[PDB]
């Protein structure tokens, strides 16, 4: 048995979200519940305790997100909740509901994951990256600069590189890069195809020299 | 708040090989009630993380028996047995005797193999960004280990800082190498004031920096 978290989604600075987690099957009640969270790319961090009726409904706070978020829950739904407000861009994270039958912390679902933005979607610009200004094998890449939300898409038309995306100022880059044999290019057609599906793009950029 | 400190932060290890990681604490995990709240979880990559082992030493349903804790008070140590393919990821050990709760920052357990020395690209801006107004350049350094690596951009030979972001891929599926990638972004204008564009990367394999560059003027 174990648990689904659930009310994630884009939302703006000084925004608020409710968040909820539901248990399984089983039996009991009568348990602790926390909710953890993951900035992307960073460690685990402790948001919120809430314990259970018998012990008083009890609930406990990472100094991070004191008098901004309340951790809740209703046992008649058999559900947890985590009241988030006054939302900042580094409350951007997974968030996971995590607890135990009687083995702390042992029971962690997939996640909920929390976006705090104030950007609009972007569709990415997409540059070709050749040499130059003489071997064995050739290296090119194509730069797929400034989009949102995430999720592009590199193909070249496997010794591929995809560089995981970074944050900048508000939007994403990230960068692809290949190597083929020099008997190969410039002789004949490389290309990146870049797929940004939230903005409807597809960028085809053939490589030149 | 007490402070959970592992190493180390990243172990290199060869399938089969034993395992070790230490975890200390801030100040003592055993609680009044006299239980060590100290937990052991491993994230792999992709997922939410999975709890290995409770109170210091007891194995989660399931765990596999190759995985043991031990250590009492502020000194604990998770050891894998023989290491699987399936091990690897990033291991956590995490405290709940004291709020708030807290967690060590990640131990990566990683493939050992022979260092490789980076090969390195260097790519001028496009023609395509430069009409945009701004002019990005670009280097790869593809293939390299162990991970650690530091890229330092020089413009007509002084060291910049503005202007960089930087990438780190996992390590490889087949090669078990790392690759980075590197870029520099200006305005077309700071871009056409000068002309000498390096990249400059310092890795294990060599003591003399690794220098690709080249000049504006001629591209």
């Amino acid at each position: 048995v174990q648990v689904v978290e659930s009310g994630g989604g884009l939302v703006q600075p000084k925004g608020s979200l409710k968040l909820s987690c539901v248990v399984s099957g089983s039996t009991l009640n009568n348990y602790a519940m926390n909710w953890v969270r993951q900035a992307p790319g960073k460690g685990l961090e402790w948001v919120a305790r809430i314990r259970s009726k018998s012990n008083n409904y009890a609930t406990y706070y990472a100094d991070s997100v004191k008098d901004r978020f309340t951790i809740s829950r209703d046992d008649s739904q058999s559900m947890i909740y985590l009241q988030m407000n006054n939302l900042k861009t580094e409350d951007t994270a997974m968030y996971y509901c995590v607890t135990y039958g009687n083995h702390p912390f042992a029971y962690w679902g997939q996640g909920t994951l929390v976006t705090v933005s104030a950007a609009k979607t972007t569709p990415p610009s997409v540059y070709p990256l050749a040499p130059g200004c003489t071997g064995s094998s050739v290296t090119l890449g194509c730069l797929v600069k400034g989009y949102f939300p995430e999720s592009v898409t590199v193909t070249w038309n496997s010794s591929v590189h995809t560089f995981p995306a970074l944050l900048q100022s508000g939007l994403y880059t990230m960068s692809s890069s290949v190597t083929v044999p020099s008997s190969t290019w410039p002789s004949q057609t490389v290309t990146c195809s870049v797929a940004h599906p939230a903005s409807s793009t597809t960028v085809d950029k053939k490589l030149e020299p | 708040d007490v402070v959970m400190t592992q190493t180390p932060l990243s172990l290199p290890v060869s399938l089969g090989d034993q395992a070790s990681i230490s975890c200390r604490s801030s100040q003592s995990l055993v609680h009044s009630n006299g239980n060590t709240y100290l937990h052991w979880y491993l994230q792999k990559p992709g997922q939410s993380p999975n709890l290995l082992i409770y109170k210091v030493s007891n194995r989660f349903s399931g765990v596999p028996d190759r995985f043991s804790g031990s250590g009492s008070g502020t000194d604990f140590t998770l050891k894998i047995s023989r290491v699987e393919a399936e091990d690897l990821g990033v291991y956590f050990c995490s405290q709940s005797t004291h709020v708030p709760f807290t967690f060590g920052s990640g131990t990566k357990l990683e493939i050992k193999r022979a260092d490789a020395a980076p090969t390195v690209s260097i790519f001028p801006p496009s023609s395509e960004q430069l009409t945009s107004g701004g002019a990005s350049v670009v280097c790869f350094l593809n293939n390299f280990y162990p991970k650690d690596i530091n890229v330092k951009w020089k413009i007509d030979g002084s060291e910049r800082q503005n202007g960089v972001l930087n990438s780190w891929t996992d390590q490889d599926s087949k090669d078990s190498t790392y690759s980075m990638s590197s870029t520099l972004t200006l305005t077309k204008d700071e871009y056409e004031r000068h002309n000498s564009y390096t990249c400059e990367a310092t890795h294990k394999t060599s003591t003399s920096p690794i220098v690709k560059s080249f000049n504006r003027n001629e591209c």
